[PDB]
């Protein structure tokens, strides 16, 4: 039952183009939807309708996703589940995410440095 | 406030009713129907005073009803709502004015949407104005704790207070839990019970509580269709709801026994969020008629689910569905966050980082 | 201390660049010297650390954020994450709710009465 990883793992639901994958410093473009465990979602870029994007690898984003991106090609539907070391940890993101809580991430990567798929 | 920067998007109403704007000029002892839904679209908001008094008075009337409602045709059922109040507004357009219309909510009208305390200060309020042509069942949702667990509890003491929220709470177990509408089908949220077997088991339930974590108050607000309904392999009646994580799963012939037995038609119902705003179950083998019958009126769900709302309206002999899209509406950062919070940490990281630069 | 500072002072894609080389220049000339250098670090040796904060949305150093300040110091970071509109209307109801006084800013009382529960460290 205990498993043995730096903090993020990827389910792959949907493959991308399986070339074009983030590196350190590229901007990407991500459609999101977040659920805590219990599948709630608290937070999505589809609600705006509108793509969120970022430099990955940086530190701009939690460590979940600089390091859960990269492992993503272009046009991949992925799900990220992120411990809370590599989310928001302790102290959580009040009044949104709670103390020491697993993050789940729905990911679907549109761009990285405007080559979208 | 004209020095703002995107100038085409309309504020929200800065200030509270008065007294003079708060009551109806026709009905003074009624709140005026038409201020309180341009106010609540203008997401303004009304004096604790105000609000405490649609929530008590709406009290003083769900409490004089019995746990088995019982009405009759005409009339327009309504699924779950959800905090919705844009698409809500939608609703009574669609289904028509409930100054001339008969309506039958089954419930949720809290939770997930971020106007919340809009849909039940209102529809409070249309309870005053129409108590016998206007109901409303209590849903899953209309409990202390998913209000806390999820959205509710948190809207109340932000837009409100803690008063507004316990206010609420009591009225929610006042709500009636079930109706026989034109005495053959029963309307109810969730579904069926093993502990159901007559609409007398319903009569004998004291509502005015918090739904227990079992039994049939908990499976009338609970209770699902199976997946495979209409095509189980098994003869089974109920199984554990393992989606849920509490009540039950019933089956086609648990549906058919039961309204064999009570002489019912169909089972109307909510909870289950359909694509099209309405699912219609296999029919049954002694009239031909639909066993059971969802119905959702949140179109595009937790503004992802893009999924359509409906409504069922029943008039004399006739009996249709009426579907509608979703409404824009204002936007919220999640949970009511406030932009200082919601900017607060990543300044300071900015600014950190910038340090370091020095 | 203040020793090794004026040292390091005389050795001497950020979406906040603007701003915080603004805060340094406590007089709006333009420049930042030596006093305004070490009084701008100074603030992250909890009050004086909130200061900081107030004066990254107040642009014009009036003492309140204004509606139109907030949004623009804001769109800095959010960028196209955001529609106008969506944040033109959190933007509005955050006014509201700390403007306490209804004069359409905020203050600096205010701004803290709201972010009691909230982080900038050397
Ligand atoms: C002026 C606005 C600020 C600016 C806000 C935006 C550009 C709008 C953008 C859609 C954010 C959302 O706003 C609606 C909202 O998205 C969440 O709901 C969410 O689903 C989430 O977890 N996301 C968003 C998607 C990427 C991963 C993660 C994130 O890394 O987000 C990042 C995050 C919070 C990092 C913190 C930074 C502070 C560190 O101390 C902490 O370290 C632990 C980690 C966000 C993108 C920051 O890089 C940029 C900002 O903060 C957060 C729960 C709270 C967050 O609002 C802040
Ligand atoms: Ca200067
Ligand atoms: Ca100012
Ligand atoms: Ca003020
Ligand atoms: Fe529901
Ligand atoms: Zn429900």
């Amino acid at each position: 039952k205990i498993e043995w990883h730096e903090g993020v793992t990827k389910e792959l639901k949907s493959p991308g183009n399986g070339v074009d994958f983030p590196k350190k410093g590229d901007f990407v473009t991500i459609h999101y939807t977040g659920r805590l465990t219990d599948g709630s979602k608290f937070d999505s870029s589809v609600d705006r309708n509108e793509p969120f994007q970022t430099q990955i690898g940086t530190g701009r984003v939690i460590k979940g996703w600089d390091e859960g991106v990269p492992q993503m090609s272009l046009g991949e539907k992925a799900v990220l589940t992120i411990t809370p070391d590599y989310g928001y940890g302790a102290r959580g993101f009040p009044p949104v995410i709670p103390g020491n809580s697993t993050l789940i991430f729905e990911v679907e990567l549109l761009g990285i440095n405007n080559k979208r798929a | 406030t004209l020095e703002r920067v995107i100038k085409e998007v309309q504020a929200p109403a800065l200030s509270t009713p008065t007294d003079e704007m708060f009551w109806s000029p026709e009905d003074p002892s009624k709140p005026n129907l038409q201020f309180l839904k341009q106010h609540f679209y203008r997401e303004g908001r009304l004096t604790e005073e105000q609000a405490l008094w649609i929530i008590h008075a709406g009290t003083q009337i769900l409490r004089s009803e019995p746990n088995l409602l019982e009405m009759d045709a005409p009339i327009t059922v309504c699924g779950d709502v959800h905090g919705q109040y844009y698409d809500l507004m939608k609703l009574f357009e669609v289904g028509g004015d409930p100054s001339e219309t008969r309506y039958l909510f089954l419930g949720d009208y809290v939770d997930r949407g971020y106007f919340s305390i809009e849909c039940v200060l209102y529809l409070w309020a249309l309870k005053i104005w129409y108590p016998n042509s206007l109901w409303l069942l209590r849903g899953n949702h209309e409990c202390r704790h998913l209000t806390d667990y999820f959205t509710f509890k948190l809207e109340c003491k932000h837009k409100y207070s803690e008063r507004i929220y316990e206010a609420c709470i009591e009225s929610f177990c006042a709500l009636p839990l079930a109706a026989v509408m034109n005495k053959q089908f029963l309307c109810i949220h969730g579904g069926l019970s093993p502990e159901l077997h007559t609409l007398e088991d319903i009569k004998s339930i004291d509502r005015f509580r918090e739904p227990p974590t079992h039994g049939l108050m908990c499976d009338i607000l609970w209770a699902d269709p199976l997946e495979e309904f209409g095509q189980e392999k098994t003869g089974d009646y109920f199984v554990h709801n393992s989606v849920r994580g509490c009540s039950y799963f019933f089956s086609y012939p648990a549906a058919c026994a039961f309204l064999e037995k009570n002489n019912l038609l169909s089972i109307i119902r909510a909870h289950e969020a359909q694509d099209a705003g309405y699912r219609m179950y296999r029919k049954t083998r002694t009239t031909g008629f639909p066993s059971v019958m969802t119905i959702f009126s949140a179109p595009n769900y937790l503004d992802v689910y893009n999924n359509k709302a409906a409504v069922l309206k029943y008039e004399n002999n006739v009996m249709n569905i009426r579907q509608f899209n979703c409404t824009p509406h204002p936007y919220w950062l999640p949970n009511f966050m406030d932009v200082f919070t919601w900017s607060l940490p990543f300044v300071g990281e900015k600014i950190t980082d910038m340090l370091i630069a020095i | 201390e203040v020793d090794r500072l004026r040292k390091r002072f005389m050795k001497l894609s950020n979406p906040l660049a603007t701003r915080m080389i603004a805060i340094f220049d406590e007089d709006g000339g333009g420049d930042v010297d030596f006093q305004e250098f070490v009084s701008g670090l100074s603030a992250f040796s909890k009050e004086e650390k909130l200061r900081f904060a107030f004066k990254v949305y107040d642009i014009d150093r009036d003492g309140y954020i204004s509606n139109g300040e907030l949004f623009i110091v804001l769109k800095m970071m959010v960028g196209n994450n955001l529609k106008d509109v969506q944040l033109q209307q959190i933007v509005d109801k955050t006014i509201m709710e700390a403007d306490k006084d209804r004069d359409g800013k905020i203050s600096f009382e205010e701004f803290t009465e709201m972010v009691e529960n909230t982080s900038m460290t050397l």
